[PDB]
């Protein structure tokens, strides 16, 4: 019954989930953006 | 009296194994999950 295994509340686990998620989109936004900015810097580049 | 002693516990045990499957191996299938999702982080 005394070993209780209560392994997070379920609900950790879907939050970590969403948050992974969250942190997994923002990281293809950044590098979306960034990869959008190296390409006008290097237009500029030989445009000057 | 011996023999519906024994069926008795025969049956709780039988629910008790069930009931320590359920404990055991949801645990093993979040373990799988949280390893799954720290590979993704990584």
């Amino acid at each position: 019954s005394r070993a209780c295994f209560q392994v997070g509340s379920e609900e950790e686990k879907r939050q970590l989930r969403t948050e992974s998620d969250g942190l997994h989109s923002f990281f293809l936004e950044i590098k979306e953006t960034t990869e959008s900015l190296r390409g006008e810097f290097s237009a500029m580049k030989i445009k000057n | 009296q011996l023999e519906n002693l024994i069926n008795k516990w025969s049956l709780e045990l039988e629910d008790q194994e069930k009931h320590f499957l359920q404990q055991a191996t949801q645990v093993n299938a979040w373990d799988r999950t949280l390893m799954q999702n720290g590979e993704r982080i990584t």
